[PDB]
């Protein structure tokens, strides 16, 4: 388990695709939501509230 | 002292106007815009014409149009710095009147849902005011051709010395007293607008009233060569 | 358990008229003493 | 909303290749015409005409109590009236919001204490001073807002005349003041140090001076860089929605000293012309 | 060019193929002349 | 929720029972450019309360006395049911109450604050933020306001040749004092005579009727503040007296150790 | 010895608002008028009760902080006495205007309330009366102070009251009182309460002759 | 990069004009010859003709109107027009010409519920659109 | 005006009153930062909450949470608290708080992406308690981490430093300096820079006497700056996400 | 809840001289024409929220047969559904399905406002007023229970003094 | 939020005005039975126009004066619309009825010269009187204006202030147990007189109230004096009128602010004989 900052990235798009709360730049996957992380897998980055 | 021997502060006698001349088609932004100068009372009026009602559209009404009429004035005009916001109580009567003489005649049946505003500042006041704003305002919307009644035209009367004054300027109205302007349009003799603030006496009262029109015929007289002197320098170019 | 005031106590009739003035309306009015009585 | 998307890719691919809607370069004002001394109730006037902007600036002179924080030496004051004579969108509250803004810019470009020289509006110290209130008061809003009320308030402040009083004071009350007579006042401001604003508004890899309202429309953010006459710099602004790469940032910087230095030669050249050429002559015209 | 009815003028280049937004990059003389068009009727 | 789920339960729903005076602490001194800070932590409710002073003219009624000016602000910083612009009705309330038991409970003497009696005398802003609001405003904003008067300090003045001396870092610094202590208690009620103490935000808002009593040390009552209504009698009142003491004593308690603690 | 000064009132003033009631107690008067259920905008709709507004304007100046507090103690009560969950939806304006301050004006101002709350005909549950007292240096109250009597005293209180059970609706203070002295007030403002109480019977029974 | 200021220089008349077109202000008098119908830029006024907007005339063997010289679009049948798109209403779309109305473009007249949702996708708030009236 | 306690008329600080020569704080290394206490989530009743303390400065934002192409429109408001500082300001305000309020805005929209917000707004308040220093980059960086702990998203946080000059005969760059570095000082500067895309989201600062390159160093150097305090605010936000 | 004087009928129930109307099922209540917006159209009753109408609810009137309903003209009429819950809504028919004289009452007649507490005890099978002004001369009048009256006479002048005399007592 | 006139009121209005013959039963030149009140303290009235009524009040204060005005006292009104007047009267919703009454009682009772100014200076430039008069608009049913001016010019006949004594640079003021206040300086009584225009300009009315406002098109306001002098006359409404009209209208409105003059003579006369023995408020007459 890890908790996620939006600024730092995650994978690259052959090791992941952007499910949710997430976005895509040239070859990254950053986050974009302060919370823990869940997932050719598809990873997505949440907060336990919602 | 006003006038004696039959000549006053300007150098210019009771019946007179002062040397008044407006220019058309200012802002090509804009719809109408219209520059008067009299004296040196300077004085700019922008009309956007019939555009529809942007926001609060609960304002409109079924049957005729709607007029929104803005008077401000400029911080630098006289002396003392003045300040437009927080001193609005002024301004909103010069604007409340001004929707008032354009509601007279503008011809509102012609377009319903319709807001036509008219924006006036002042750049340079040196009394008279209100008769340069209305005439401004004519001036402007007789650019952008919403079709109205007649030409109108306003001026200012004073009583002195048994002897009533036109078209006062600011050194007139600070020591006098009484002040008489009003808004005419000459077509039918009908008076628009009348706006008296003095202590002046019933038995002379037609007297200045009658100099006071007289004043506004004589604007109704110079104007009106303007208009025509612009439209014909137009339709030269068209046609 | 009712606010109504016109089956509270007793009200009299709908458009009442006088004097024939008008002219259905006596006989609306007709109707109404009626169903009074 | 105001333009569509269409014409804003027309539009960047116009400005990448050097040639824009109405054939400027990359780096080319418009025609700009400034005319001295239009309001005849000031101590000083101008009026500044680009294209379709317009802006009016008259700067009086007032008496007043100096400051409790600077005491011996004069202060300055700004007013922009957002008017509601440019856009029914800003008609009675909405001007306020605006032209909050630019008045906020220009205290900025005058906090130097090295701008104009403040020694020269004292009368006597801690008991009078001169307040230049400087009031904008823009006509039509046409695009690349801040570039010509900087030229405006330059040629203002140059056509400034401040009255030459000298005070006399007694042991008693005695607020007796000369205002001596021959209206001459060699008190002119020397504004060879009051600094001008150019825009540099950033549109693709290519940055844009004086973008118009579609080449502002288009772009995403803009750098505000305030140029004097010689080389000095006061203050930059980021104004925009979008984002701003570094390097943009010194390029420019330096494109922007340089049109810095072509406005401000070329500026007191028609100023002097101006001058130069018949004050009792040339009938000045607003039509 | 289209010449409304109404106060507007578009000025648009011609395609030879004669809907879907071809929001390839016009090429610089052909926008040249886009831009010639414009400031003429901008002086008349 | 309802007030049948709020009344069958009976027990506060926090956990705390029933005239639980709930977790008070303070800071003394934290903001250091004011003259006096104070900040209050109750059952997350947070208000900072802060003291500044300026030189000013009396008025021609009272020549010799000083102004003292509170001003309870709410941003909506707090809580969403706050608007952005003028103060709300919430925050005019909550500063008259402020006013009326500074110039109820005398805590301060006007006289003074006199520097030379009129030309030249001690004005006192007192500036409350809110910054958390659940609930029981008016206890913390008064007992932040105790806090920040007794932090604060104020410098020698003298006129002397026609000219205002004051000398700050020239170890003239002294203590304002104070003559008493004003401490709020308020209470929530329900309509069954369920009248239970120190409310939060739900357990205010769905309750009907607010009590707020300002006690001294000697049973002086400072002011009885109850809009609402719902019925009330005077042996209720009395077991209010009989709490609030109570709570005057832990406060007074809490605060006197805390100043010895920032004594050094 | 406990007793008012001369009570006098007045129904139906004002033809434009739905109730009139001006209460003149002693040199003070204050005039209430209160427009009845009525429109309200859409941000106040309250589903299950009613929205009650109180404007509380005095004659010199314009209205500041402390009419706001006192307007809110009007609210207060009302809504605690205005059976307002039988009109969902609407919304009852009650506007206060100070005619002559000669002291208390927060009892002659909670009297004009209750009487054009009576005479508009919004439901209540119960009348309501306003009456104050005040402590002077040594100890002896005064029901219904004048403006001297108001400023020698220590100590002002001011008491809404209730007309069913003689509760307490509403308390406002300026002093430093004890709670012994409180609770004399309390009995006096009982007391006080009964004798007007009976003054709003004799002149709801003299408006209905006709 | 070279920039370039001038003094504004002040109009000319320019003038020889050759035009015999009859000219209006508000307020005169359109000669009257009886067997007129009416005409748009002017009214009825004591039983006479009176012009209400500054231009020129133009007569028909019926018809008599007051041409100016700017006016806002006026509604006309045959016209080809370009609009702006502002707001995207549920069943149409408005249009904002230089009429004095927005003008309003219904759904049934574009040739491409189904409709309700994907009416936004297809053409975007702020375009520029031509259509005939 | 009329819905606050009036008191006097006209009211004086005590400080031009006073009658002593401080010294200047005196000599220092350049890039010497001040300790960073950052802790996010601090108040219960807003959405986000973050409280940032640097040295003698300190700061609290908190965000009200969305509320009824389209695109989303947050609007901040920046308040100072009437006791920071040493002149006391009125409570509105009005001149000198919509001028941080618009580099508040023009440095936020970057960072927030708008496109998952239709016709819906954000309430960003910040509130500034104690003027110890840089009083703009605080107020970004206690913003940006109160946003992030309110759950909008972002495609990045913001990092902001403020510089200033001391005005002596060799102009050398401080960074984040303190309040009577600032009163002492003739020219101040402030950036914020987004550290993962690398690009600035808004620099403005007043001038008082400089040359085009000096200026150019001075962002390098507040990049670096930033760059360089970023991981304590990381640190930070994950002990608050650990929290929940 | 009110002040008034209590009545029993074999129902108890108190009456006060009261100005603004509740709205109250089954009542003759003369309303004015607001707007119209498609097959309904609002009226002003005088009370907390204007009521509605359809045009399908006028004698003998389908798709085909507009009732004619211009915007701001006064109709008599009575209320179908009031309650606390809903806004109320209004019809111009019989339970059977015709007209007694409901609808469009015209023009020509003088509307005033009166208190509730007149009209009822006006209209009482015991008056006093109505009997003498029908024994005067001719007229007609129209009352609703909202506190509204409308009249008309031939002339101007007896309209007038008809419109004091009832209003004045 | 105000309930709208039916179309019959406005046709059977109009018919009754085409045969003159208004609603109450009046003639066309009749103002309404008027009614003077005062209050217990100096300085308060109430004036009944007939189901409309006005509340007036006189405060009075030291204050500095204002620099360029030396040495005569300041003016302030406030006419401030009351929320029970109208139904539609909600608080920042009639901006415009408000501007257009406040500026026109401020208009005549400040330009007309009615009470002195310059009798108020008590020490040039140090201490001066300043004079806040507010009126209270309770009951909506006719002419604000009409009855707004018989308000403001019975309070302040009414009115006293404390009397100062100064000795050198004292300045001593006293209690009103301590000396008797004076009452106030005044030249003469201006007042106003409502005149209602009728399908242009054809039917002269006096004193619309409500369904007659609501169903005019014009108004016109003139302002006049016991002596016959006209003060202030103000047009509303967008009407067009010829000259001949109000030259007839001088005419009426002279008789008009005799008969009203004679009416506040007695009420003055009346209350004072009533104070004169035992103290009261004095009624006055309603004729």
């Amino acid at each position: 388990v890890r908790y996620c900052i939006p600024g730092e990235r995650l994978c690259n798009l052959e090791e992941g695709s952007p499910g949710s709360g997430t976005y895509t730049r040239h070859g990254y996957i950053f986050s974009s939501l302060a919370g823990c992380l869940m997932k050719l897998p598809v990873v997505s980055v949440v907060r336990e509230t919602e | 002292l006003l006038s004696d021997q039959g000549y006053r502060v300007d150098g210019r006698r009771a019946g007179e106007l002062r040397k008044i001349q407006a220019r058309m088609g200012v802002f090509a932004q804009a719809d109408g815009s219209a520059y008067i100068e009299q004296g040196n009372t300077k004085a700019l009026a922008v009309v956007y014409g019939p555009h529809e009602i942007r926001g609060s559209r609960a304002r409109a009404l079924p049957d005729r149009a709607l007029v929104n009429c803005q008077y401000s004035s400029a911080t630098f005009s006289t002396g003392e710095r003045k300040r437009r916001p927080h001193g609005d109580r002024k301004s909103c009567e010069m604007g409340l009147q001004l929707r008032q003489t354009f509601e007279a005649a503008i011809l509102t049946q012609l377009h319903p849902r319709s807001q036509i505003d008219i924006y006036v500042q002042v750049l340079q006041a040196d009394g008279g005011t209100y008769a340069a704003c209305v005439n401004a305002a004519t001036l402007a919307v007789l650019d952008a051709g919403i079709p109205m009644r007649d030409f109108v035209c306003a001026c200012s009367a004073g009583f002195v010395d048994g002897t009533a004054l036109a078209d006062l300027s600011h050194v007139e109205e600070a020591a006098g007293g009484p002040q008489l302007a009003l808004a005419l349009l000459p077509a039918s003799g009908q008076i628009a607008l009348l706006e008296m603030d003095a202590r002046l006496h019933e038995d002379h009262l037609e007297r200045v009233l009658e100099a006071a029109a007289q004043a506004a015929r004589d604007v109704h007289t110079l104007l009106d060569r303007v208009v025509r002197q612009h439209v014909r320098e137009a339709s030269i170019l068209l046609g | 358990e009712e606010q109504s005031f016109l089956l509270c106590e007793d009200l009299l009739y709908g458009r009442m008229s006088f004097r024939g003035f008008n002219p259905e309306v006596e006989k609306l009015m007709l109707q109404m003493n009626a169903k009074h009585k | 909303v105001t333009l569509s998307e269409a014409e804003k890719v027309y539009i960047v691919h116009g400005v990448q290749e050097d040639l824009r809607v109405d054939g400027r370069g990359c780096e080319d004002y418009r025609c700009v015409e400034v005319e001295t001394d239009v309001v005849s109730n000031t101590s000083g006037s101008a009026r500044v005409k680009l294209g379709h902007t317009d802006i009016l600036v008259g700067v009086k002179a007032e008496m007043g109590t100096p400051k409790l924080e600077k005491p011996n030496e004069g202060y300055l004051e700004f007013f922009v009236d957002c008017s509601a004579s440019a856009t029914p969108e800003f008609e009675g509250r909405g001007g306020d919001d605006l032209g909050t803004e630019i008045a906020n810019t220009l205290y900025r470009i005058f906090n130097n204490k090295s701008s104009v020289d403040l020694k020269t509006l004292c009368i006597s110290p801690r008991e009078h001073c001169w307040v230049l209130y400087v009031d904008v008061l823009l006509l039509e809003c046409g695009g690349n807002l801040f570039d010509a009320i900087s030229i405006a308030v330059k040629a203002a402040l140059f056509n400034t005349r401040i009255p030459r009083v000298r005070v006399l004071e007694d042991e008693e009350g005695s607020k007796d003041i000369e205002l001596s007579d021959d209206p001459y006042d060699c008190i002119r401001l020397s504004v060879e140090n009051v600094p001008c604003i150019v825009t540099l508004c950033k549109i693709g890899y290519r940055h844009v001076v004086d973008a118009t309202l579609q080449e502002e429309a288009c772009s995403l953010a803009s750098l505000l860089v305030s140029v004097t006459s010689k080389g000095v710099v006061t203050c930059m602004r980021k104004v925009g929605k979008g984002s701003l790469d570094p390097e943009s940032i010194f390029e420019m910087m330096e494109t922007g000293k340089r049109v810095g230095k072509v406005l401000h030669a070329s500026l007191q050249s028609v100023v002097h012309k101006e001058e130069s050429l018949g004050p009792k002559r040339q009938k000045v015209g607003f039509l | 060019v289209i010449l409304g009815n109404n106060g507007f003028i578009w000025i648009y280049p011609t395609p030879e193929h004669k809907f879907i937004a071809n929001l390839e990059p016009v090429s610089l003389a052909d926008r040249e002349v886009i831009s010639r068009l414009r400031n003429c009727i901008i002086s008349l | 929720e309802y007030y049948r789920r709020f009344l069958k339960e009976n027990c506060r729903p926090d956990g705390r029972e029933l005239g639980e005076f709930r977790t008070t602490t303070v800071n003394i001194g934290s903001i250091s450019t004011a003259d006096g800070s104070a900040l209050v932590k109750l059952g997350n409710t947070t208000v900072i309360c802060g003291v500044k002073a300026e030189f000013a003219a009396p008025s021609t009624d009272a020549p010799d006395k000083g102004y003292v000016v509170p001003n309870v602000d709410l941003p909506p910083l707090c809580s969403s049911r706050f608007r952005s612009g003028p103060p709300g009705e919430e925050a005019q309330v909550a500063s008259q109450f402020i006013a009326d038991v500074i110039e109820n409970s005398q805590i301060i003497q006007k006289e003074d604050l006199c520097i030379s009696p009129g030309k030249l005398v001690w004005v006192l802003y007192c500036d409350l933020i809110c910054l958390d609001y659940d609930g029981n405003i008016l206890d913390a904003c008064t007992f932040a306001l105790l806090a920040a008067l007794k932090n604060v300090q104020l410098p020698e003045v003298t006129i002397n040749e026609e000219t205002a001396l004051a000398e700050v870092n020239l170890k003239k610094k002294s203590y304002l004092n104070i003559r008493t202590h004003p401490v709020a208690t308020s209470f929530a009620v329900f309509d069954d005579t369920l009248l239970i103490v120190d409310p939060t935000g739900e357990e205010e808002h769905l309750a009907t009727g607010t009590l707020t009593i300002v006690m001294d040390e000697e049973g002086k009552l400072c002011c009885l503040h109850k809009p609402g209504g719902s019925g009330l009698t005077g042996a209720k009142l009395q077991d209010c007296m009989s709490r609030a003491v109570t709570r005057h004593k832990e406060v007074k308690k809490l605060m006197d150790e805390v100043i010895k603690s920032m004594k050094p | 010895g406990c007793s008012l000064r001369h009570f006098a009132c007045e129904q139906n003033l004002l033809s434009r608002p739905d109730g009139s009631a001006s209460f003149l107690q002693g040199d003070t008067s204050v005039l209430a008028g209160v427009y009845g259920p009525a429109e309200v905008k859409v941000s106040k709709e309250i589903f299950n009760k009613a929205t009650l507004e109180v404007i509380l304007r005095p004659k010199i100046g314009l209205p500041g902080v402390a009419e706001k507090s006192r307007e809110r103690l009007i609210r207060n009560t009302c809504e605690a006495v205005v059976l307002g969950t039988l009109h969902p939806r609407t919304s009852i304006t009650v506007v206060l205007q100070v005619v002559s301050d000669a002291g208390s004006l927060l009892a002659c101002c909670l009297n004009a309330a209750c009487m054009a709350l009576v005479d508009a005909g919004v439901p209540m549950r119960a009348l309501f009366c306003g009456v104050a007292c005040a402590l002077d240096s040594d100890g002896t109250l005064v029901l219904d102070p004048t403006s001297k009597q108001e400023k020698e005293a220590r100590a002002v209180l001011t008491f809404a009251l209730d007309s069913v059970e003689r509760k307490l609706l509403m308390s406002s203070t300026k002093g430093l009182y004890s709670d012994t002295e409180l609770q004399q007030c309390l009995a006096a403002a009982q007391a006080a309460s009964q004798h007007v109480f009976r003054f709003y019977r004799e002149s709801l029974q003299r408006r209905y002759s006709k | 990069m070279a920039m370039e200021m001038r003094l504004p220089v002040a109009r000319k008349p320019l003038s020889g004009r050759d035009t015999k077109k009859h000219l209006v202000v508000p307020g005169d008098t359109i000669t009257t010859d009886t067997g007129f119908m009416r005409g748009h830029g002017t009214y009825m006024g004591e039983e006479k003709l009176i012009a209400s907007v500054a231009g020129s005339v133009e007569r028909v063997n019926k018809l008599i109107c007051v041409k100016a010289l700017k006016t806002r679009y006026i509604g006309e049948v045959g016209d080809i027009v370009v609009g702006r798109i502002t707001e995207v209403q549920q069943k149409r779309w408005k249009v904002e010409t230089n009429s004095r109305l927005d003008s309003v473009l219904l759904l049934s007249s574009m040739n491409l519920a189904e409709d309700e949702l994907a009416m936004r996708g297809f053409l975007q708030e702020g375009d520029l659109i031509s259509a005939e009236v | 005006d009329h819905r606050r306690i009036r008191g006097p008329e006209e009211s004086q600080p005590p400080q031009l009153y006073a009658a002593d020569e401080e010294e200047a704080p005196g000599t220092r290394d350049p890039t010497r930062l001040r300790p960073v206490y950052a802790r996010a989530g601090l108040l219960s009743q807003a959405k986000g909450s973050a409280y940032l303390e640097a040295g003698g400065t300190k700061v609290l934002c908190a965000v009200s949470g969305p509320r009824q192409a389209l695109r989303g429109r947050l609007l901040c408001d920046f308040r100072r608290a009437p006791f920071a500082g040493r002149r006391r300001r009125a409570p509105p305000g009005g001149c000198e708080e919509r001028e941080l309020a618009l580099a508040l805005q023009e440095a936020l929209e970057p960072a927030v992406r708008l496109g998952r917000y239709p016709r819906a707004q954000l309430e960003v308040s910040a509130l500034l308690l104690e003027d110890g220093g840089s009083a703009l980059a605080a107020a970004l960086t206690a913003a940006a981490l109160a946003l992030a702990d309110a759950g909008v998203e972002m495609y990045d946080l913001v990092v902001g430093c403020g510089l200033s000059l001391a005005p002596g005969p060799a102009p050398t760059w401080l960074l984040d300096p303190t309040r009577l570095e600032e009163e002492r000082a003739a020219a101040g500067l402030t950036v914020a820079l987004m550290p993962v895309l690398n690009q600035v989201a808004g620099l403005l600062g007043s001038g008082e006497g400089g040359l085009t390159e000096s200026w150019a160093e001075a962002v390098r150097l507040g990049l670096e700056g930033c760059q360089r305090l970023y991981p304590v605010l990381q640190q930070s936000l994950v002990r608050a996400a650990r929290r929940r | 809840t009110k002040c008034g004087r209590l009545r029993h009928k074999e129902v108890y129930w108190v009456d006060s001289q009261q100005k603004r109307y509740v709205p109250v099922k089954g009542d003759h209540v003369i309303g004015i024409v607001t707007a119209k917006s498609g097959d309904i159209f609002k009226v002003d009753v005088g009370g907390s929220e204007p009521a509605s109408l359809s045009y399908l609810s006028f004698e003998g009137a389908t798709k085909r047969n507009r009732p004619n309903v211009q915007v701001g003209d006064l109709i008599y009429g009575q209320f179908v559904v009031a309650n606390k819950d809903m806004e109320p809504e209004m019809v111009c028919i019989d339970s059977c399905g015709r007209a007694n004289g409901m609808g469009v009452i015209g023009q020509d007649g003088l509307l005033f406002k009166v208190t509730l507490g007149l009209i009822r005890k006006l209209l009482a099978p015991d008056c006093e007023i109505i009997q003498e002004v029908g024994k005067l001369y001719p007229l007609e009048i129209v009352f609703g229970m909202n506190g509204r009256i409308w009249v008309k006479a031939k002339t101007i002048q007896q309209t007038l003094i008809l419109a004091n005399i009832l209003e004045a007592c | 939020k105000e309930t709208p006139l039916s179309n019959c009121e406005r046709r059977f209005l109009l018919r009754a005005i085409e045969e003159k013959k208004r609603l109450d039963g009046r003639q066309t030149y009749d103002y309404r039975n008027i009614r003077i009140s005062f209050g217990t303290d100096y300085g308060c009235c109430i004036v009944e126009l007939g189901k409309t009524r006005v509340l007036g009040q006189v405060s009075c204060e030291l204050v500095s004066p204002k620099l360029n005005r030396a040495t005569e006292g300041i003016l302030f009104f406030n006419l401030e619309l009351s929320q029970m007047a109208a139904p539609a009267f909600e608080p920042g919703r009639q901006s415009d009825l408000l501007v257009k009454l406040n500026r026109l009682m401020e208009r005549c009772l400040r330009n007309s010269k009615c009470i002195d100014t310059e009798s108020l200076c008590v020490v040039a430039g140090e201490k001066v009187w300043q004079i806040r008069v507010d009126l209270h608009l309770l009951n909506h049913d006719g002419n604000i204006i009409d009855a707004a001016s018989i308000a403001a010019i019975v309070a302040l006949c009414h009115f006293r202030r404390p009397d100062v004594s100064v000795q050198g640079d004292e300045v001593t003021l006293y209690t009103p147990e301590e000396r008797d206040p004076v009452p106030l300086s005044i030249h003469h009584m201006p007042i106003c007189v409502s005149f209602a225009f009728f399908q242009q300009g054809t039917y002269l009315l006096v004193d619309p109230n409500e369904r007659e406002e609501r169903v005019m098109d014009g108004l016109l306001v003139i302002a006049m004096n016991k002596h016959r002098e006209i003060c202030t006359i103000q047009s509303s409404g967008g009407i067009m009128l010829l000259k001949d009209q109000v030259l007839r209208c001088s005419k009426i409105a002279g008789v008009k602010v005799a008969e009203i003059t004679e009416l506040i003579l007695k009420a003055l006369e009346n209350d004072q004989k009533v104070r004169k023995e035992g103290g009261k408020f004095g009624f006055a007459e309603s004729i």
